[PDB]
């Protein structure tokens, strides 16, 4: 599509924090709605700031939503006067999920940035996936013959800061972030986080597929399709040469590993060496 | 008086009808001209705004102290769609809700020149809703007053309740211009 | 690896002596006094 | 607004007290701007000129 | 006269300027940092202007540079030595 | 009612991001801001965020506070939930320390004009490093007072004397015409656990497996360094068996030290390796047909 | 800030009723409850030495992200193990020389709170080299430890009593030094001859 | 902690930072330095810094108010001479140039065969010339001959004029020569072209201009 | 672990301490007074330091 | 309609299910790659197809249960294994 990957920097979503925080101290309130500024480079969005504009909406009917698109405006030359080389690239809200009234608010934020992207961004600290999720305003096509409708595509999002934006992070995570982690033990906290991830998508399908089974759900025939390539994709690991493969491949890396423990366990002799010859001739001395 | 107003004009089909000279659009138009110059007028401080009553509504300007924008807006508006009534005092009231300044008081304007296709249930309880929020909506009941007559009624005493003329129900039989029957009406004063 | 690492032995020095000295210390605060007191005017 | 322009060249004089660094016009560019030599053997690159006319220079 | 104040308020402001040390770029090192010549004196390793193209930033570019800083705020064309330019500019005589 | 040493300038982490951001991004502009907060006491100056200004024109220093400018930002700002007074500007400077010059000086004065509580916040955004940002809060030290022999402020405890001042903020006016007020910052819960996912790598790299093709050649690339490395290790070693103390580092400069490098390339092997076997046989678990 | 130490006072001596206070204020978001807990550790437990009061403590001082927090969870020491005044140049005598000059000064004041009166020579060695710490504060924190620790004392009985009195008087003499170890210089003055040299310091 | 505080020992080296040339190594942290501004300075080393980077006649920088050494530059860095791109290569061939055999086997044999069979000269027990000095009546195909090696040459290239070492800026002209060496030993194989050496090599030196 | 954290600390105090012009030295005087030749800037008669 | 594990289909098996001849198979299968309806390769030596990947189809509820199930299955597997990552590597877990 226009839009290959979507950076959200770190003052981003302090901002968005904020503005939910400010607007949530009135004690009514569901979402706050702000318009994001940022630059193009190839493919790849860069998310950089952002700015609050006054919205609202009905709780029952989604039709009824008030966007002051003149504040936007004057917001924007305002934002443009301190920084020109940001302009507005889509739009951000805090609703943990989507809305049904997310398409028109879209469409009206696409007379601005003809490419907009609606970054949803929850401020509630979700233990797993990143805050934003970014979506692109697409025209589904479909097969079945319904007409041609406008839907929202996801994009991959990254949280990625600037040099300073990073040193103030860092300042600000000087004390939670603990670095004494060795990388190879990051690794497989990684992997146990992907494990997880992979784990809440997997029940996540389940959950869709069980409230479909019920009929609390219709049949979208369109999930179900990439839910069969999904299985099919399922390597088998019980085939002979695979098995073969990745225990030639396992031995290929237990080699190397054996290799490295050995220079590892020589050069810690050598350390033990030096530190014994060290200590006795500190006190020979003494 | 420092109060905030938004002007819920009508740009449905009906509107296209020669029925008010020349046009009911042009005839909207000029009306639209004349109040918020008269809002305009009575306090230098006093916020409009342009939202649309088109088939989905549209919030064509939010409040500022201005005046020639809002014609420059309506210069644009062409006839289409289908009127919808119900929606659109609710985006103008959430228009409102967020004007510059808190202090100011509420008022909407309302262009009706097309039949309202709901039951009187929703406009009681429209009107039961803007008047816990103390909001006036002044409607101009040109266009088809003979079908509409009665929806208004019970949404302009609902609004204004026992006591207070918050809000008119000012009805223009079709005429030379509805603007000329606006300046003698309690809207305006 | 462990084995010889847990076998290296510091002998218990006089640590956080090769830290500055608090004479020489005292040094840069009067000289670097004097350099403020003086460019400055 | 006599009294602005008394009291800019006011402000002007406190900028031109004495004593200045005697420089030679090395080149003038448009992007108006001029690069000059000061007699510390320092070139530098002025955006504006200052108090002369531009045309009135010459390398 | 509205031009006399015009005048003297462009003066004032103009006044507010400083100069910048007119080097020569050595070399790009990463991208936010060069190493820069000044003309005659010192090598420095400096930084760029955001707002700058760096990539009109060739090695033998000059450059003006921040006085305090040294952050290239420039690129400047090719200097032209006064002593050249009173050789072209040297009036024959029309013979 | 003298001010007291004891006094803090609280930034919020949305405001130091903005203003670390804007510094950075003006470079070597001083590029200035104005800083919204509360002043909660006659020792808190809360600032709850700040917005940049722009600039007028060239010229590395504070311009003039355009006052249209900041008028219509409060304005629009009160419009969405941000009605907090100005408490200050803050603005850069970009790698010389954290100071007032004269021109910020005059700039300060303006502020304590209208508020005589008002703050000039001082960011290096060049000279701070991950973990330790360059900042400064002051506020200038009345002539009149401190001429006649009173002391600036008073100081009713030690936290006012708890950051020994920089030598080049002293040279440049720092406890002579203006004073430095501690910096503190507040940050909450939620704010640190939405940091947090900076740099957090997605779920799905975590079980991605490295092309195996790269990680062979790769491994092999790293085991013949090391026969280099360790072919010049036994030299080493010899080298060091006949060597003088006073050349146990100075002979190591300019020189590669194998033991280093074998180090380096057993600890990068051991982790490559050592993840890529447990991501495979991970996924050997998590991804099968039956 | 008051509140901090009222809240500690409120539970005074009480070992282990004030626990559940101690785990809500410990584990407060805010710093200064934080400190709170600490003050309420010291006093929930004056003198009792309970070591797992000394271990929470110990535990606050090494790892928390509030430097006030840990120079108070050091200070708290002192009031748990000043009936048995020889326990603390051992436990504290490490954190005497910590990076962190929050958790030094917290170290000194700890000598002075647990051997207060006490004259003990194992602390006055700790707090010696400390009077030359490169922060001032912490020359500061020594200075007075050293005055509580011997106040009252005579030359026979701590030798270095006349060591420290010159000391005190060359730091408040002496121009170029900060204003605040010259400020703890002069409290340290003022409690070394409290009293009239007719008073001491014992929390038992 | 020891994380946070080499995290933040690193605002030492906070640009701008002076050029310097590291000359000795007196101790483990201590380092005799020859600036660019023309003076030599004992200053400190970063402890955060590969001293195995310090080689002998390498780019240094320094911290503009201490002259501490903070940072090494890479070796390519830090040259006011470059190499010759493709764009600026002679169009001058072998073919072009007539009638030098004699001279053509003598620059091959000295200048590009080294280059390609160093591990032969070291077999047969042969010392290749290190340089390569190029006389004879003006006119007479030396320049070209230099052309045509650079035009046929897989090797670096790094033409300059010994007149151009002689700058106003003391200290200048033996920088830029080390500057010279230094990028041709980290392009290696190269080869460096020194027309008009008289320029800087004459015989006769008068010790008061 | 806790004297190598203190003297990183230290170091970056360290650091901006100015650096020492090299000279070099013409001859010895009387009251520990050296007659030296910095680099660039002619000659000097210094003073010796205690140590 | 086969599971993954026995995707091979015998060249008699094509032949009697389309009612073709045998030699005709392989091309029948030539079409269904070309187009591609299906996914594979063609072991002429042996007689067989290896199929790898079908067109998805539209599937009933209970083919819907049944792939719920496997979900449930597989999620079983997820989570029995980032529970074994997660108590074997407990202490070196940041
Ligand atoms: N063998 C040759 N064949 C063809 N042309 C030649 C030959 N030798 C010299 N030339 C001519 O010499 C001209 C340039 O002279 P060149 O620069 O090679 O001389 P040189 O030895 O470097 O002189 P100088 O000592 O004055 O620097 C070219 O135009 C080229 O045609
Ligand atoms: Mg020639
Ligand atoms: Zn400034």
């Amino acid at each position: 599509l226009a839009v290959q990957k979507v950076v959200v920097h770190p003052l981003v979503l302090l901002s968005v924090v904020d503005h939910f925080n400010r607007i949530g101290k009135v004690g009514n309130q569901k979402r706050v709605v702000g318009v994001l500024l940022g630059s193009w480079q190839k493919k790849v969005l860069d998310v950089s700031n952002s700015f609050a504009v006054p919205f609202d909406e009905d709780d029952k009917d989604d039709s009824v939503w008030f966007l002051d698109h003149d504040y936007l405006e004057n917001m924007y030359g305002m934002f443009k006067k301190v920084n020109a080389r940001e302009r507005i690239v889509g739009w951000y809200h805090t609703g943990p999920k989507l809305h049904k009234n997310d398409i028109a608010i879209n469409e009206l934020m696409k007379r601005y940035c003809p490419n907009s992207v609606l970054v949803i961004i929850d401020v509630k600290p979700k233990d797993l996936g990143l805050p934003t999720e970014a979506y692109i305003s697409v025209e589904e096509v479909h097969d079945d013959g319904t007409p041609t409708s406008k839907t929202f595509e996801h994009v991959t999002s990254e949280i990625g800061a600037e040099e300073a934006e990073e040193v103030g992070v860092e300042h600000l995570l000087r004390d939670i972030k603990d670095t004494t982690v060795g990388t190879l033990s990051q690794r497989i906290t990684n992997q146990v986080h992907g494990l997880k991830g992979l784990n809440s998508k997997l029940l996540d399908i389940r959950s869709y597929l069980e409230k479909v089974a019920t009929g609390k759900l219709p049949i979208n025939h369109q999930i179900i399709y990439q839910l069969q390539d999904v299985f099919n994709l399922l390597p088998d690991v019980s085939l002979q040469e695979f098995v073969k493969a990745f225990y030639l491949k396992t031995n290929d890396q237990m080699v190397v590993v054996y290799l490295a423990s050995l220079i590892r366990s020589v050069v810690a002799l050598h350390n033990l060496i030096n530190n014994k010859i060290a200590n006795r001739d500190a006190e020979k001395k003494e | 008086v420092l109060e905030s107003t938004m002007v819920c004009v009508d740009n449905s089909e009906y509107m296209r009808n020669g029925d008010f000279l020349p046009t009911r659009l042009q005839a909207q138009q000029d009306a639209v001209n004349i109040v918020c110059h008269s809002k305009t007028r009575s306090n230098p401080e006093n916020n409009v705004g342009l939202i649309t009553l088109a088939n989905d509504c549209e919030v064509l300007t939010t409040l500022t102290p201005d005046t020639g924008r809002i014609l420059s807006k309506l210069h644009t508006v062409q006839p289409k769609g289908k009127i919808t009534f119900c929606t659109g005092i609710r985006v103008a009231h959430l228009a409102l809700k967020h004007r510059q300044g808190k202090n100011h008081k509420m008022r909407i304007i309302a262009f009706v020149g097309s039949p309202v296709e709901d039951n009187e249930k929703d406009l009681v309880k429209l009107a039961k809703r803007l008047k816990k929020e103390k909001v006036n909506v002044d409607i101009i009941n040109f266009g088809e007053e003979e079908v509409n007559t009665e929806k208004l009624t019970a949404f302009v005493n609902t609004l204004n309740g026992k006591d207070g003329t918050g809000s008119h129900l000012v009805t223009v039989p079709p005429g030379p211009s509805l603007a000329d029957a606006l300046i003698s009406s309690p809207i305006l004063a | 690896h462990n084995m010889s690492v847990k076998a290296m032995r510091f002998p218990p020095k006089s640590y956080n002596k090769d830290l500055e000295s608090a004479e020489e210390r005292r040094e840069r605060e009067q000289q670097d006094l004097e350099f403020a007191k003086e460019m400055a005017e | 607004m006599k009294d602005k322009i008394k009291e800019n060249s006011e402000k002007i004089k406190v900028n031109k007290t004495l004593p200045y660094l005697v420089s030679n016009v090395i080149e003038l560019l448009d992007v108006k701007c001029a690069v000059i030599k000061t007699s510390t053997r320092q070139t530098y690159f002025l955006p504006v000129i200052g108090l002369v006319d531009a045309e009135k220079l010459k390398p | 006269l509205t031009k006399q104040y015009e005048k003297s308020e462009n003066d004032l402001k103009a006044l507010q300027s400083v100069g910048q040390i007119v080097g020569e770029v050595l070399k790009q090192l990463t991208e936010e940092k060069f190493i820069v010549k000044a003309t005659n004196g010192p090598r420095y390793v400096v930084g760029c202007r955001r707002q700058l193209d760096k990539s009109k930033l060739k090695p033998g570019t000059r450059v003006a540079l921040d006085m305090t800083t040294l952050t290239i705020m420039r690129y400047l064309p090719r200097e032209v030595d006064p002593l050249v330019y009173n050789m072209s500019h040297e009036d024959p005589g029309n013979v | 009612p003298a001010v007291d040493t004891a006094e803090q300038v609280y930034i919020s982490s949305l405001a130091l991001l903005k203003m670390l951001k804007h510094g950075r991004a003006g470079v070597p502009m001083e590029v200035m801001g104005l800083m919204l907060g509360e002043f909660v006491d006659d020792y808190t100056v809360r600032v709850i965020d700040v917005f940049a200004m722009p600039q007028s024109g060239t010229g590395v220093s504070v311009e003039a506070v355009d006052p249209v400018f900041q008028a219509k930002m409060l304005d629009m700002l009160k419009q969405t939930g941000r009605p907090e007074m100005v408490v200050g500007w803050y603005h850069s400077h970009p790698g010389f320390g954290c100071w007032l010059s004269g021109v910020d000086i005059n700039t300060q004065q303006s502020f304590e004009a209208l508020s005589e509580r008002a703050v000039a916040v001082v960011v290096d955004p060049i000279q701070s490093v991950k973990g330790k940002v360059v900042i400064d809060a002051f506020r200038l030290i009345n002539a009149n007072m401190m001429v006649l022999g009173h002391e600036p402020r008073q100081t009713t405890s030690n936290l006012g004397h708890l950051n020994k001042p920089s030598i080049q903020a002293l040279i440049h006016g720092l406890n002579r015409h203006y004073y430095s007020i501690t910096i503190n910052y507040r940050k909450n819960e939620l704010e640190q656990k939405m940091l947090l996912n900076l740099h957090k790598k997605s779920w799905m790299e975590g079980l991605t497996l490295q092309d195996y093709s790269e990680h062979c050649k790769h491994n092999e690339s790293v085991v013949k360094e090391m026969l280099e490395l360790a072919k010049n290790y036994n030299k080493a070693v010899e080298e060091e068996d006949k060597m003088t103390p006073e050349q146990l580092a100075i002979k190591n400069v300019g020189k590669q030290d194998p033991k280093r490098h074998l180090e380096e390339h057993v600890d990068v092997l051991m982790t490559s390796n050592i993840v890529q076997c447990l991501a495979a046989m991970l996924d050997t678990v998590v991804f099968k047909l039956i | 800030r008051g509140l901090a130490v009222g809240i500690a006072l409120v539970m005074y001596g009480r070992m282990e009723e004030a626990d559940a206070l101690i785990e809500s204020l410990c584990r407060d978001k805010d710093p200064i409850l934080r400190r709170s807990g600490m003050y309420t550790v010291a006093m929930a437990y004056c003198g009792s030495g309970n070591n797992k009061a000394i271990r929470r403590l110990l535990h606050v001082a090494v790892s928390d992200v509030n430097d006030d927090v840990r120079r108070a969870a050091v200070e708290s020491l002192g009031f748990i193990l000043f009936r048995t005044p020889e326990q603390c140049p051992s436990v504290v005598s490490l954190l005497s020389e910590s990076y962190n000059p929050h958790v030094r000064y917290g170290a000194a004041m700890a000598l002075g709170i647990c051997c207060a009166g006490t004259g003990n020579k194992e602390a006055i060695n700790l707090l010696e080299p400390m009077t030359n710490d490169p922060v001032n504060y912490v020359r500061q924190g020594a200075l007075i430890a050293s005055a509580l620790i011997m106040i009252q004392q005579t030359e026979i009985t701590c030798p270095k009593v006349n060591q420290f009195r010159q000391l005190y008087s060359k730091v408040i003499n002496d121009k170029h030094d900060d204003v605040m170890a010259k400020f703890g210089a002069i409290l340290a003055q003022g409690i070394l001859d409290a009293g009239g040299h007719n008073v001491t310091i014992s929390l038992q | 902690e020891f994380l946070h505080a080499q995290e933040e020992v690193k605002r030492i080296q906070s640009i701008p930072l002076v050029i310097g040339q590291f000359l000795e190594a007196v101790d483990q942290n201590t380092a005799i330095v020859g600036s660019t501004t023309g003076s030599n300075y004992y200053v400190r080393i970063l402890s955060t810094i590969d001293r195995e980077l310090l080689k002998p006649n390498a780019s240094v920088a320094l911290h503009k108010h201490s002259n501490a050494l903070v940072d090494v530059l890479p070796p390519e860095a830090d040259s006011s001479i470059m190499m010759l791109t493709s764009d600026q290569k002679p169009d001058v061939m072998y073919a072009d140039i007539g009638g030098m055999d004699i001279q053509k086997q003598e620059v091959r044999e000295a200048v590009e065969l080294p280059l390609t069979h160093f591990e032969l000269y070291k077999q047969i027990g042969i010392d290749p010339p290190r340089g390569v000095l190029m006389y004879g009546p003006p006119g007479c195909g030396k320049t070209m001959l230099a052309k045509a090696v650079a035009h046929h040459t897989t090797a670096a290239f790094i033409r300059v004029v010994g007149s151009e070492f002689v700058q106003k800026y003391l200290g200048e002209g033996p920088r830029m020569v080390r500057d010279v060496f230094r990028l041709a030993k980290e392009n290696a194989p190269a080869i460096i072209f020194i027309d008009e050496i008289d320029a800087i090599a004459t015989k006769r030196f008068d010790a008061q201009t | 672990l806790n004297a190598k954290v203190r003297l990183l600390r230290e170091e970056l105090q360290l650091l901006q301490e100015q650096g020492s012009y090299v000279g070099e030295v013409v001859r010895a005087m009387d009251k520990k007074k050296v007659l030296v030749k910095v680099h660039p800037e002619g000659k000097f008669v210094v003073d010796v330091d205690k140590n | 309609t086969r599971p993954a594990n026995h995707r091979q289909l015998t060249f008699e098996e094509i032949a009697k299910s389309a009612k073709i001849t045998v030699n005709e198979v392989e091309l029948l299968v030539m079409k269904a790659l070309s187009v591609g309806l299906v996914k594979g390769s063609i072991d002429e030596v042996d007689k067989r197809v290896h199929m790898t990947w079908v067109q998805p189809r539209v599937l009933d509820l209970q083919q819907i249960k049944g792939m719920k199930d496997r979900l449930e299955f597989w999620c079983t597997d997820v989570k029995s294994m980032e529970m074994l990552v997660e108590h074997q590597a407990h202490d070196i877990l940041t």
